[PDB]
Formats: C-alpha cells, structure tokens, sequence
C-alpha cells in the first residue's frame, strides 16, 4: 500500500 | 539556525533539496519554524518534503534490519535495529513538536490547518509502525484523532478534488489498512474518495486536473492491490 | 566507538550497508580501524565502500551547488556550497588520517598495500575536485605520489588482471584526465592496462574472469568517452 | 569519465 510519496517540492 | 535569516533558511532549504541534502533540508526547515512566523504553502511543502524524506530513508531502514532480526530469531542486530528507532523516533517527535510549538494553534486557514493535521496523523503513524503493545494503542489513537480532524474540516472547507484532500484520504486509507487493521475501513474511505473525486473533475483547469488524477491513480492502485 | 568490540563494528558495519545507512557504516568502519589490528581483505573493502558511499553523495551535492553558483556568477548559495565543501573536506581528512594512523605503515602485503595507497590517491583526489590555486597544487602532487607508489608495486607483485591492480590503473587515469589535464596520459594508461589484462585472461578461472573483465569494461567505456 | 563506482561491498 502506497501513502503519498511526499518526496519532491 | 537562530542567526540565520528566515528568508536565508527558506533559500537553503531549496538547495539542499536540488542537492539531494535532505537532512540539511531538514534542518533548515526546522529553522524556519523556529523563527516563530506562520508558513506560505511552498514553505509548508518544503517542511514537508524534508522530514518525509528524511524518515523514509530511516523508515526502510528499519525494515531492513527489523526483517534480518526476526529471520534470525548475538546482539549486534537488535542493537543496531534499536539505535535506528530511537533515530526515526526523534525525528517524528522534532516534527511533532514543531507542530504543537506552533504550527497548528496558530492555522486558521482550512489549508492549513488541514495540512498539519494531515502531517501530525502522518508522524504519529511512523511512530506506530514501530511502536508495540500498549504504548501502540495510545500512538495509533493520537493519529487517528489527528486524521480525523483533518477529515472532518476537509469535508467541510475543501472541494473533493483538492491535492491535500486527496492525500490526507489516502494516508488515512494507509493508516486503516497498515496500522489499524482496519482493511474493509480503508477500502471504504479510497473508493468513496475516489468516486466523489471523479464527479468533481469537470470543475477543474487542465493543470488542477492532472494534480487530482495523479492522486486519485494512487488511490486505485491501492484498492487494485487490496482487493 | 572505544566500548564497542571489533567484531560488533563489523557486524554493524555489514548490517548498515544493507540498511543503507552508509554514515553509519564508515563510522562503524572508523570504529575498527582504531581498534589497531590490521585489516583483512573483507574488512578493507568494507571500509572503502562505506567511505565512498559518504564522499560520493558529498561530491555529488558539491557539483549541483557549484553549478548553480557559477550560473548566478545573495550569500547564500556560496555558503552552503562552502558548507558542503567544509563537510567533505572532513571526511576526506578523516579517511586520509587513518591510512596515515596507521594502516599503510603496517601493510606489508602487496594487496593491501596498494589497496591502502590506491584509497589515498583517491581521497586526495576528491580533495583536489574542490581545491584551488596553489593549494591545488600540492594536493595534486600528493595524489599522483600516493597511485604511482601503488602502481609500480602493483606491476612488480601482481599480474595485470588483478582486480585492485585494474581499479587502480582506472581511477589513476581518472586522475590523469580529471585533474592533471592529461588526457593523453590517461588514454595511454588505460589502453595500455586494459591490453595486458586481455592477454592475461587465459589464465584465469570462470569467476576470475568475470571480476576482471568487470573492470575492463570500465576502461573501455572511458576511452570510448575519450576517444 | 567513470572512476570504480566501489559503492557495493
Ligand atoms: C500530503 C500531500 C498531498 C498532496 C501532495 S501534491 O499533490 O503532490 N501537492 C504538493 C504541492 C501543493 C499541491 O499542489 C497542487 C499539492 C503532497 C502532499
Ligand atoms: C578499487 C577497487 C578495485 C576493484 C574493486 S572490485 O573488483 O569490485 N573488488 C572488491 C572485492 C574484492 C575484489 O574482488 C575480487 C575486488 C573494488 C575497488
């Protein structure tokens, strides 16, 4: 299961 | 990073980003806070995109040495799991706290306010994931109450296609599914979001659009896996 | 690291190295080290890729920020290139002070010998990268001193297939091309290793091979960009 | 121009 990445402005 | 300037801080925290510097990033974020003003929503995602990857690298970590520990079950592995969760569990206390001392009290805007709630339910469901027992249970309860606000005001305040909206939908999908045990609550909450999202699309600019679909495929691919 | 075992820095250091917690894993290495019993040649190579992993993200960083400060040519992209740089220059110092305290004076072995002054060579040359003037200078002497000693006992004690005698050979042209402004120099060293290595092939084994012909490749995929 | 990645033990 994938959250929001989030990872990148 | 109390002589640096706030403008400065914000300056470098972009850099370290370009440099792949996540930590600095961090710290410079952290910084920022720290200057006691309220955040732009660039400056929120910069706080944001630091400590997420920041924790996920100590996150996979974890795994990985969780996973050598309990295929193994001297005390080299377990040391060295414990020295990397006590890590992981000061980052997501220093962002809880930047939350607490003063981000949230002072976010009056919906986006705002949603998109700390959204980070507190977040750092405490890191927390959770390695968290056992009955600290578990209190850890699991601080970040559905965190969630649940944030869903309860994004309902209100924020169209069904808002990126934040989505994101908070799906984290507390994950959260149900991962944490709480939960499956049936987390397929419920991704559909329903997704469907609602759907019928809202034709409201929307090509560039909103893109930001909500690209949302919303992650929405799918998570049901398509749990179900 | 004083209270730790060696055997647990190394435990840990292997465990970190799958958890990809490279700064871990070199100090865990610098652990070791200091404890002043020789290295084997496990343990040197898992000092070295710890090492490399730390000062390859750091270099990695240090160009990105280099770029962005000669295209802007405030502050602030200058001082945290120069952070950056200081951070390096650190862990170049560090590695450097334990060849120098005291691992190439008590290796008497050709393989590790040359291992250890193949790895000073190359941390002066990470210095070098991000020095200028007259300190360049010397900084690139004392790389160029370090891989020539390990070259010419390399080429007395080992055949030209060996593995650290190929990698040697590459990053020594690397060094050539790179920072000496040699770029003959370099293409001729690495036309010249890589053609005693193929003649040398026959006498390897299956696994052998497959190490050496590795390296060769690397040499080739430079005099291609080269040439 | 590539050096010996050397990152993987
Ligand atoms: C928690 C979360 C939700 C959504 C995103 S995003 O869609 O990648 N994004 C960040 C920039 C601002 C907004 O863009 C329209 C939303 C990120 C995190
Ligand atoms: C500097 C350098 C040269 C060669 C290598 S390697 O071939 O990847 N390797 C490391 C394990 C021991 C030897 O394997 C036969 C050589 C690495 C670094």
């Amino acid at each position: 299961a994938g959250s929001i990445p989030g990872r990148r402005s | 990073m109390g002589s640096m300037e706030r403008a400065s801080l914000i300056q470098k925290a972009k850099l370290a980003e370009q440099a792949e510097r996540y930590e600095d990033m961090a710290a410079f974020m952290k910084g920022a806070v720290e200057k006691g003003e309220e955040l732009s929503c660039e400056e929120r995602n910069l706080l944001s995109v630091a400590y997420k990857n920041v924790v996920g690298g100590q996150r996979a970590a974890w795994r990985v040495l969780s996973s050598i520990e309990q295929k193994s079950n001297g005390p080299e592995v377990r040391e060295y799991r414990e020295k990397v969760e006590t890590e992981l569990q000061g980052v997501c206390d220093t962002v809880l706290g930047l939350l607490d001392s003063h981000l949230i009290k002072e976010a009056g805007d919906a986006e705002s306010r949603v998109f700390y709630l959204k980070m507190k339910g977040d750092y405490y469901r890191y927390l959770a994931e390695v968290a056992t027992g009955d600290d578990k249970k209190r850890i699991i309860d601080s970040a559905r109450s965190a969630y649940q606000e944030a869903m309860d005001i994004s309902k209100k305040e924020m169209p069904p296609t808002n990126p934040i909206r989505l994101g908070l939908a799906l984290n507390f999908s994950v959260f149900h599914y991962e944490i709480a045990n939960s499956p049936e609550e987390a397929i419920s909450l991704a559909k329903t979001t997704f469907d609602e999202a759907m019928a809202d699309l034709h409201t929307l600019s090509e560039d909103s659009y893109k930001d909500s679909t690209l949302i919303m495929q992650l929405l799918r691919d998570n049901l398509t896996l749990w179900t």
